[PDB]
């Protein structure tokens, strides 16, 4: 698409947002200062 | 005054009796039409002087169009069509031997990418180069 | 050489057709120039245009089709005509054979913003007159393509 | 493509109304050879009614079938008014020989025999007769019949005698007959007789028994006869002696037979005395006898099983003219004796109303018990083919709707749908329990429902035969059929969707606007577009001829879109034209403008809409017909949207498109047809103020021109006579870098003439139909559905046809990713939306937005119809 709104996202960036937003959850459930992150 | 364009059309490996049933020869974009006889040859009648693109239209096997220049006097010639640089002449014998080039390719094959295609991802490289910069 | 074309205008409270002679168009076919010789508006015409402007009416122009074989006409919001200080442009469209096709009138600037206009402004006919012959469309460019592909091949 | 054939698409092959048919074939051959009014020669499967080999021809009259004959296994046809004669092999499905003929209007075609076998063809034109060989089509001999400059020849006869009978007449005067010999062709004999009462020979006269000429004379209520073998003077026999009479204001006919050309005709023959009346007469040496009289019988037919002749007679079960119920029975009568056959009666019923059978061709064979078993192909009045088989089960074998060959207009109709907070919570929780129960419980036009994606619509099709169809857009089946009585072939139609299916309390409603060309009177038919039945809302009677119609987006209370018509007196008629409707459109009157394009005078007029339902001359332009005739008035589709108002030009800047919603694209041709002086003009006349935005004229070009008008751009394909090549020319309308009037667009408030970008491309093939791909929101890229004569549907991307493609790539172009300008447009076979489903003689391409945003529904209509 060319005129598509920028607010529409493909799979890769959605996965990136998912992986960005889950570190806090990891610390919440797994335990404090878990090693699953991205630095 | 009125002339006829003769020719033939054969598809390699397929008898005419199998494909001529639904094939038409078109002289200058449906402005003149003709039908191939049993043997595979074709004849188009009632053609005035000028230039005409002859194409054997057949859904089974495509045919290369050929330009034919017929004059008022009666002499007439065949050549390869070229809508760009139309002044050129590439002679082709008049009894058009438009052999087919096999069935056309209306369909497009599935992608079916393999792991070897996944190996060299431009996105992966372009996003791992900053990873190496961050490490160093 | 030169042909004179009548040009009538009309504007009424009821927005009907009351075309009246306004100006003569001198179309010189040789050099392709058109010149108009109009009379300035009068008080009643100015007044009539005022109510037409007040009621958001239309200002219609009409010329004979040939130098009484017909007419080609158009219209323009007279209130937009009066809110533009009587500044407009009329384009005369003809065909390839040199026959009148149409007349298009448009003010400058267009539209309206509720600008009150005094009477003294309407004593001049700021009119830009143009003639528009049919513009020949360009054909496909082949010479550039063949030469460019020749350079690519070599 | 993607090799998912048949998953979503469907094609139906339709031939036109069956002008000439041939049923005589081997019982195992199971073939019908039919030539239709659509210039199509096809073979139909006898068992199921399907195409075996179909050969379409030129759409114009220059390939019209004029006469068909069958011999053995190859069918012989004449086309172009006797100019070409061809022999088609019915088995293979191809030609056997194609021969051009000389000038002269063809009048009669026949075969000849030497002694026992037919081997040559006698074809007669108004001034000459010609013989052609069966084996190769080589011309045998041509003879100019004497005195033919005055006489008009009407029939040709020959048989095993090795001679040729030629007959000509002069209206209300004497007639002449010539005897030729098949061996040479010289005039063996020539006679003349006086027929003062005779009008014409083919329609009225006939020839039975041993070449005995029989002209029915209604002046004296008699049967003038001439024993043409020996008699030189006509003889007369009144029908009163045979207890027969002719009708009033009707031309009686005589139907002979000839089982094979070599043998003489059967003595018995039919006589059409009066409509719904026939007689069987057996001529025997100067006298005739009535074999059987068939009253109140519509159609009769003859057949031969090899030795005996069989007559099929058609009549309804009980007459009520017309017929009680469309139940027609066909009975077999022996021709040797006028006796009805036993256990051969067939009975069928026509589904439509107001339609009566028109053509009947029967094919006979010997049953196991030597009983004559026959089948009947009957074409109704509304261009419908029925195949009837003798056995009671499935009295119709294959019903073919050939009428759909010529579709005028079609539309796609969506399928029908499948204060206190405490009350709100109560109903919401109740709904929750209802849904839970429905989920836990999980442990055809009757049930028609809209799809989830709205991808399955229903097509309402209009056919110039005056027939309305409802075809499921997914499977291609027909859901409802309706007929409009008394619809002329040249009538102009207009179909409008007044109310869709999104108003469940209200029935869906569509309006079709037909206009007879000859009379000029137009009528409105309102029907449910889902079920097909006429709505009970009586449409208004359009007394005056109308000129144009508008579908205003304003809707009535029942969500019916207001429709406006402009009559001949330039008045406006509304529909439903209620008080609310009248008030709404009277209050919104000055914002409604009509434009009428009189192509005959080359005039364009634009009218206002007054408060009191009257029109006034707002603007008027005249393109002189003496140098230019208007050929296309393509305006932009009203039901489209534009997503990006402007476009990114790179540079971090934007270029604004010239979105004028009232922009006509009138395309006119040059009345000068010379190959060197022809031109095609395109004017971007405004629809409201009448201003010509652009007045381009391409020189040295000729039609036909296929133009698509879209959101902003227009693309018109044309022929280039100078270079002999189809060429495109894309016109894109662009505003300045900043928009003039944003909030809203008014055609009266555009003093800035939009800039035009032009580019001419070369198309390496012809064209038959074009239409841009349309999406709901216009987000999806635009594609042109190029209709090639071959039948394919090229999907050309609009981004390719950009006029801004530079001739030399630059950094700006690379930033904008503009391809360098290439005058050649490819026709890559991979772009076709159809693989081999070619649509022969393509007429139009309809594109529907459908649901979603990436899928556009496509219906290519022409001879075949494909979706
Ligand atoms: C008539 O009115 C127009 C509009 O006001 C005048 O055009 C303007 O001309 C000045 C220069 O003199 C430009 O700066 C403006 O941008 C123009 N405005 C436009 C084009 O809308 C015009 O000069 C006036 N007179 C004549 C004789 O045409
Ligand atoms: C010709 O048209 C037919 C009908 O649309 C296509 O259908 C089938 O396609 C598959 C593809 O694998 C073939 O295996 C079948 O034999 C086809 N059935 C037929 C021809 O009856 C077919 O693919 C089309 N052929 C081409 C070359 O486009
Ligand atoms: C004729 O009778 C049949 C059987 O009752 C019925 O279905 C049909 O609608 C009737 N009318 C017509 C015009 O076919
Ligand atoms: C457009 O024109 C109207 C007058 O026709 C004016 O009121 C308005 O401000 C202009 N601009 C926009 C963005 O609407």
């Amino acid at each position: 698409l060319l005129t598509l709104d920028a607010s529409w996202v493909s799979s890769a960036s959605w996965y990136f947002l998912n992986v960005f937003g889950l570190r806090s959850i990891y610390s919440l459930i797994l335990g404090q200062d878990n090693a699953a992150d991205q630095s | 005054d009125r002339f006829k364009i003769e020719g033939r059309a054969v598809v390699p490996g397929v008898k005419p009796q199998d494909w001529i049933s639904a094939a038409r020869v078109l002289v200058d974009g449906e402005e003149h039409v003709g039908f191939l006889k049993t043997d595979g040859s074709f004849v188009v009648h009632d053609i005035p002087s000028g230039s005409y693109v002859v194409e054997v239209v057949s859904p089974a096997y495509r045919f290369d169009p050929v330009r034919v220049d017929i004059t008022s006097k009666g002499k007439m010639r065949a050549r390869y069509v070229n809508y760009i640089k139309t002044s050129e002449v590439v002679r082709l014998p008049y009894p058009l031997q438009m052999k087919s080039s096999g069935p056309p390719s209306y369909f497009i094959k599935r992608e079916s990418w393999g792991w070897t295609d996944f190996l060299m991802n431009p996105m992966v490289m372009m996003m791992v180069l900053p990873l190496l910069i961050f490490v160093l | 050489g030169t042909v004179g074309l009548l040009l009538e205008h009309s504007f009424e409270i009821d927005d009907s057709a009351n075309f009246r002679k306004r100006g003569s168009l001198l179309w010189n076919q040789q050099d392709g120039t058109l010149s108009l010789s109009q009379r300035q508006l009068s008080e009643e015409e100015r007044g009539r245009l005022r109510d037409v402007a007040a009621l958001n009416g239309l200002y219609r122009v009409r010329i004979p089709r040939r130098p009484a074989g017909g007419y080609v006409s158009s219209f323009v919001p007279a209130c937009s005509l009066v809110e533009s200080h009587l500044s407009d442009q009329l384009t005369l469209h003809v065909d390839v054979a040199g026959n009148v096709v149409g007349v298009s009138v448009v003010t400058h600037p267009g539209g309206c913003r509720g600008h009150e206009v005094e009477d003294v402004d309407l004593e001049l006919f700021n009119t830009s007159v143009q003639l528009q012959p049919p513009t020949t469309a360009p054909g496909p460019e082949t010479a550039a393509f063949i030469e460019r592909l020749e350079m690519e091949q070599a | 493509y993607e090799d998912q054939v048949g998953k979503f698409d469907w094609r139906q092959q339709y031939v036109g109304k069956v002008k000439f048919a041939s049923l005589e074939f081997s019982p195992g051959s199971k073939k019908l050879v039919v030539a239709t009014e659509k210039n199509v020669i096809a073979a139909l499967n006898s068992r199921t009614g399907e195409i075996l080999w179909r050969h379409v021809d030129k759409g114009t009259a220059e390939g019209a079938v004029d006469a068909m004959l069958l011999h053995g296994q190859d069918v012989i046809t004449v086309s172009n008014g006797g100019r070409i004669m061809r022999s088609w092999e019915t088995n293979i499905g191809g030609l056997n020989w194609e021969i051009t003929l000389d000038s002269g209007s063809f009048q009669a075609l026949g075969l000849v025999g030497l002694q026992e076998s037919v081997r040559y063809i006698a074809v007669l034109k108004k001034t000459t007769l010609a013989l052609h060989h069966l084996s190769s089509g080589h011309l045998k001999w041509v003879e100019h019949l004497p005195e033919s400059d005055s006489i008009h020849y009407q029939m040709v006869y020959s048989y095993g005698s090795g001679v040729v009978w030629a007959l000509g007449v002069v209206p209300f005067s004497h007639v002449n007959i010539v005897k030729f010999n098949v061996e040479d062709g010289e005039i063996v004999q020539q006679v003349r007789v006086s027929t003062p009462w005779l009008q014409h020979l083919s329609g009225a006269c006939g020839v039975v028994d041993e070449a005995v000429l029989v002209c029915p004379d209604p002046s004296s209520r008699s049967l003038q006869t001439l024993a043409l073998e020996t008699e030189w003077e006509l003889r007369q026999i009144p029908l009163q002696s045979l207890d027969l009479e002719f009708g009033s204001g009707f031309q009686p006919r005589v139907l002979p037979t000839q089982p094979n050309p070599v043998d003489a005709s059967r003595a018995q023959f039919f006589l059409h005395l009066s409509p719904s009346h026939y007689a069987l007469l057996q001529y025997h040496y100067g006298t005739l006898s009535l074999l059987k009289n068939f009253p109140q019988t519509a159609l009769v037919s003859f057949a031969t099983t090899g030795e005996k002749t069989v007559a099929a007679v058609m009549a309804c079960r009980n007459e009520v003219l017309a017929c009680f119920n469309q139940t027609y029975t066909i009975n077999l009568y022996l021709v040797e004796t006028g006796r009805r056959l036993l256990d051969t009666t067939i009975t069928f019923s026509l589904e439509q109303s107001g339609t009566r059978p028109e053509r009947l061709y029967i094919q006979v064979f010997l049953k196991k018990d030597d009983s004559v078993g026959y089948r009947a192909l009957v074409q109704t009045e509304d261009h419908l083919l029925l195949f009837l088989q003798q056995l009671a089960g499935k009295v119709v074998l294959w019903s073919r709707e050939e009428s759909l060959a010529e579709v005028v207009c079609l539309e796609m109709v969506d399928l029908p749908l499948t204060d206190g907070l405490l009350g709100m919570f109560l109903k919401r929780l109740s709904s929750q329990l209802i849904l839970l129960q429905a989920w836990t419980s999980h442990l055809n036009i009757d049930t028609l429902a809209r799809d989830e994606f709205n991808l399955q619509k229903m097509m309402v099709m209009v056919t110039a035969s005056g027939k309305l169809f409802g075809i499921e857009s997914s499977s291609g089946t027909i859901l409802w059929k309706q007929y409009l009585p008394n619809v002329k072939p040249d009538s102009s139609f207009k179909l409008m969707v007044q109310r869709t299916t999104a108003h469940f309390p209200h029935p869906p409603q569509c309006t079709l606007l037909v206009k007879d060309k000859e009379s000029g009177m137009s009528s409105l038919y309102v029907f449910n577009p889902i079920f097909g039945k006429w709505s009970q809302v009586a449409p208004p009677v359009l007394k005056r001829p109308i000129l144009q119609s508008l579908l205003l987006p304003v809707m009535d209370q029942d969500y019916a879109k207001v429709l406006l018509l402009i009559d001949d007196e330039y008045k406006v008629t509304a529909f439903p034209a209620t008080r609310n409707v009248l008030r709404q459109l009277h209050e919104l009157a000055p914002s409604i403008f009509f434009y009428l394009v009189d192509a005959e005078q080359g005039r364009l007029c634009g009218y206002r809409l007054r408060k009191d339902l009257t029109t006034e001359l707002s603007w008027e332009l005249t393109i002189p017909p003496e140098v230019q005739r208007i050929v296309k008035v393509k305006g932009k589709r009203s039901s489209e949207h534009v997503h990006s108002q402007g476009r990114v030009m790179g540079d971090r800047s934007v270029l604004y498109k010239s979105l004028n919603p009232n922009l006509l694209a009138v395309v006119t041709e040059s009345t000068d047809a010379h190959h060197e002086r022809t031109f095609i003009g395109i004017f971007l006349i405004d629809g409201v103020t009448g201003r010509i935005i652009h007045s381009s004229v391409q020189k040295k070009a000729k039609g036909p021109v296929h133009i698509v008008h879209s959101e902003n751009w227009v693309v018109y394909q044309y022929w280039n006579t100078k270079a002999r090549r189809n060429e495109f020319t894309v016109l894109e309308l662009y505003e300045g870098t900043e928009q003039y009037n944003a909030t809203a667009f008014s055609s009266l408030d555009r003093p800035q003439l939009p800039q035009v970008l032009q580019q001419s491309y070369i198309f390496p093939s012809s064209i038959s139909a074009m239409e841009a791909t349309i999406t709901e929101r216009g987000i999806t890229s635009r594609h042109l559905l190029i209709g090639l004569p071959s039948g394919a549907i090229l999907s050309l991307p609009k981004a390719l046809l950009d006029p801004r493609r530079p001739e030399i790539p630059t950094e700006q172009s690379r930033e904008e990713n503009l391809i360098p300008y290439s005058p050649d447009v490819q026709i890559h076979a991979e772009r076709f939306i159809n693989y081999n489903q070619t649509v022969s003689r393509m007429r139009g391409i309809y594109t529907a937005p459908s649901g979603l945003e990436s899928t556009c529904l496509v219906v290519a209509y022409g001879l075949d119809i494909y979706q």
